[PDB]
């Protein structure tokens, strides 16, 4: 192969110099080095619970309390998976669903004033990024930019599922208020849940002095 | 018209929950007698 | 105060397994279930030893 | 741990490791970037494989294996057979021809370093287009989107240094990135500018009078086709959308949302109306002679509400004919049994 | 989540490995990696940016370019093209360039 990725014998990097026949051979190899959800996703794919389960069965009951104690909290989860559950490769994301539209409105307020939920922006956030990631991966890019964007891509993906977990993003200045993340809407984290059991409104109700 | 009231459909809070939950990786399905699906959002979630 | 109370006890720890490993903490009767079907019907008793 | 300190540290290091000579090495990699295109355009003049192919298989040979062509983009190209067979054709090229590939490779290679180097230049500019609506890392990011964009356009033969050439592009990038991703609602660049001036004049207006200008004063100041109607119209769009969720009244649990009613839905006294309307209209719809009734039941009623293109094949005269007589004969038997009188709608 | 379910199933630093590999490039040696850092391939153990660089591009990449004009320029050419420059070669001009790394120039 020409100046570049050229896996030779135990040494695998070849630089060319057509001046004098000098087939440069720098010495690295097929050292699969990955970072980000990738390596994780991979490491999970290549798992066969049945093996790790039995391995800990031994790891557990025999070694000293020390390395056997952890081995148990470790087998507990593995088992749940391995049970009637859903095979554990899906804890990773490669496709984020998208809450409906009318469930995060783009309303008319006071004339020019528009009304929009705090999640549509935590999405545009992603969308733009995810794309940007793609354009630059096409555009052909130096390394320190792919990861850096990949990084930022991570953030946003959490930021939409659940904010503040690592950091608290904010609509551009005016509101230092956090953007309403998903489970937030679930837990009623901002005094929402309570209200949910604080009541709902009956259809044919009344009140008045006794 | 003078007839008993139709038994309750699904609670918007629920539904809003299920979708507000799928919003996150997770997946909340509803099952019958046998661990097989039951369609709360009737029809709508079928694609196209 | 006897009702609510038993709901503070309706939990038992595990030590001598069979199905799933030891220290699990599970409902008192759910264990009256497995234990009951292991020494009564599906023989070869696996006396789940639990702690209140 | 807290981002940017890393993403800046990430290239301060590499850059800090290879700051390409202001002229020399920028020229080096520069030269070794044009002979890339030259080469490839010529390879294509021999392989028949589109410039895209030659340009795509040389990158996958240097930067990333099959893995890179599989995830970032699906499988249009076979991880094995496709690429390998394409490069297989580059080795079959004679000495004279295999010559350019060896160039094409080192070149793209040259495109790598050059870009990685000037990554400090990006953040420098980026350090100013900060407050708009784009994250700082984001800013940097679309900032690189102009730098690597420079790499294609530069002309080392024209002696002007590189750093300064990237400047323009880069700033161009960040700017489009500001007009695009900064808001929730998209407005054109034309209106974008039309908004700055309209906000820039308000400035000199705050300067004197004391009265935050009426849409008359601001309109004059601006210029030509600017009518008081426009400014009141142009500013409503200026203001940024308001949170559907916001502490309402005595800020407590009460969320701003419950305050906005609904409409698409027929509030019971509307559904109840359909059942009477629909059942009654259809009823009178059965004591009519099929024809016109149907073509007008299906015309206004079915597809979309042209007396001419109305009835099947009979002319307009028999259309109106039975029309105004049937319709009206319809109206006077209903008026009797007062079913539809009370305007349900 | 306190109980790192991807840190438990994967005996990776329950909360520190992932934490250091997820949000950046503190690479984990997924499949093989034949070569050594003195020791064989760390099947499931991570390495530094600086060390990964020492793998890919081999050990060294230094660019000690000379000062003045007719100085070190004569110690270079004469002792650069082909000469298997051992570790610690002593270029002799401005200060003392130090070619402390192996095989070829």
């Amino acid at each position: 192969a020409d100046g570049g990725k050229v896996k030779s014998d135990v040494y695998g990097r070849v630089e060319v110099d057509l001046v004098r026949n000098v087939v440069r051979v720098v010495e690295s190899y097929d050292i699969d080095a990955r970072m980000g959800a990738e390596a994780i996703q991979q490491l999970l794919k290549e798992l066969d619970l049945e093996a790790l389960e039995k391995e800990l069965l031994e790891e557990m009951k025999h070694p000293s309390r020390a390395r056997r104690a952890k081995a148990r909290k470790r087998l507990e989860v593995v088992r749940a998976f391995l049970d009637s559950g859903n095979r554990p490769e899906w804890m990773i994301l490669e496709a984020v669903p998208v809450l409906p539209p009318d469930l995060r409105p783009m309303v008319q307020v006071d004339g020019g004033r528009f009304a929009t939920s705090d999640l549509n922006d935590l999405y545009r956030r992603l969308i733009n990024r995810n794309n940007r990631l793609k354009k630059l991966l096409a555009q052909g890019a130096p390394e320190i930019i792919i990861r850096n964007e990949k990084r930022m891509l991570q953030e946003a993906v959490d930021a939409l599922l659940d904010n503040g977990r690592r950091g608290a993003p904010v609509t551009n200045p005016g509101s230092d208020r956090p953007l309403r993340s998903l489970t937030d809407i679930l837990s009623g984290k901002q005094g929402r849940f309570r209200q949910n059991l604080l009541g709902k409104r009956v259809d044919y109700s009344g009140r008045s002095v006794i | 018209k003078g007839e008993d009231v139709p038994e309750p459909s699904v609670p918007e809070s629920f539904r809003v929950l299920v979708k507000e939950l799928q919003a996150l990786a997770l997946d909340v399905q509803t099952l019958d007698e046998k661990d097989n699906p039951v369609d709360i959002f009737e029809g709508l979630a079928s694609k196209r | 105060i006897e009702i609510v109370v038993r709901q503070m006890m309706k939990y038992v720890e595990v030590t001598d397994p069979g199905d799933s490993r030891l220290l699990e903490g599970q409902v008192l009767e759910k264990w009256d279930v497995e234990a009951l079907n292991e020494r009564l019907i599906a023989e070869g008793k696996t006396p789940v030893a639990w702690k209140p | 741990k807290i981002s940017t300190s890393d993403p800046v540290r990430q290239y301060l290091h590499e850059i800090g490791q290879v700051p390409l000579l202001t002229l020399e090495e920028e020229v080096e990699l520069a030269r070794k970037v044009e002979e890339g295109m030259e080469a490839i355009k010529k390879l294509s003049e021999i392989t028949g494989l589109d410039p895209d192919l030659i340009r795509e298989v040389v990158r996958a040979k240097i930067l990333g294996s099959a893995r890179v062509r599989h995830i970032p983009g699906l499988k249009e190209t076979l991880d094995p057979k496709t690429v390998e067979e394409i490069d297989q054709k580059l080795k079959s090229l004679p000495k004279e021809h295999k010559r350019y590939l060896h160039i094409a490779r080192e070149g793209e290679a040259a495109r790598q370093h050059l870009i990685e180097a000037n990554l400090r230049l990006v953040v420098s500019i980026a350090k100013k287009y900060t407050g708009r609506g784009l994250s700082f890392l984001d800013l940097i990011q679309e900032g690189n989107q102009g730098l690597i964009r420079a790499v294609e356009k530069f002309e080392y033969k024209r002696r002007f240094k590189f750093s300064t050439y990237a400047t323009w592009w880069i700033r161009q990038a960040i700017n489009r990135a500001i007009a695009d991703q900064a808001r929730t609602i998209r407005i054109p660049v034309h209106m974008v500018e039309t908004i700055n001036k309209l906000s820039r004049t308000a400035r000199q207006l705050q300067q004197e009078l004391g009265r935050e200008p009426t849409y008359e004063e601001i309109a004059e100041a601006m210029g030509p086709g600017w009518d008081a109607k426009r400014v009141e119209e142009t500013l409503k769009i200026a203001q940024e959308p308001v949170s559907l969720e916001t502490p309402i009244g005595d800020e407590k649990d009460s969320f701003y949302g419950d305050f906005i009613p609904d409409e698409h839905l027929p509030s019971p006294v509307d559904a109840a109306t359909q059942s009477l309307l629909s059942e009654e209209l259809e009823k009178a719809l059965s004591k009519l002679s099929e024809r016109e009734a149907m073509v007008l039941k299906l015309r206004k009623g079915l597809i979309d509400g042209e007396e001419v293109g109305a009835f099947f094949g009979v002319t307009r005269e028999r259309i109106r004919q039975i029309e105004n007589k049937a319709l009206r004969k319809l109206k006077y038997h209903e008026s009797r049994t007062r079913k539809l009188r009370d305007f349900l709608d | 989540d306190v109980p790192s379910k991807i840190g438990t199933l994967l005996d990776l630093s329950a909360t520190e490995l992932e934490q250091v590999l997820y949000f950046s490039k503190y690479i984990v040696l997924d499949p093989k990696g034949a070569i050594l850092n003195g020791v064989p391939v760390e099947k499931r153990q991570l390495l530094t940016d600086e060390e990964y660089r020492e793998l890919r591009y081999g050990k060294q990449e230094t660019y000690p370019l000379p000062p003045g004009v007719d100085a070190l320029v004569k110690d270079g050419e004469e002792v650069v093209k082909g000469q298997e420059l051992a570790p610690g070669v002593v270029s002799r001009l401005d200060g003392v360039a130090l070619y402390r790394f192996p095989r070829r120039v």
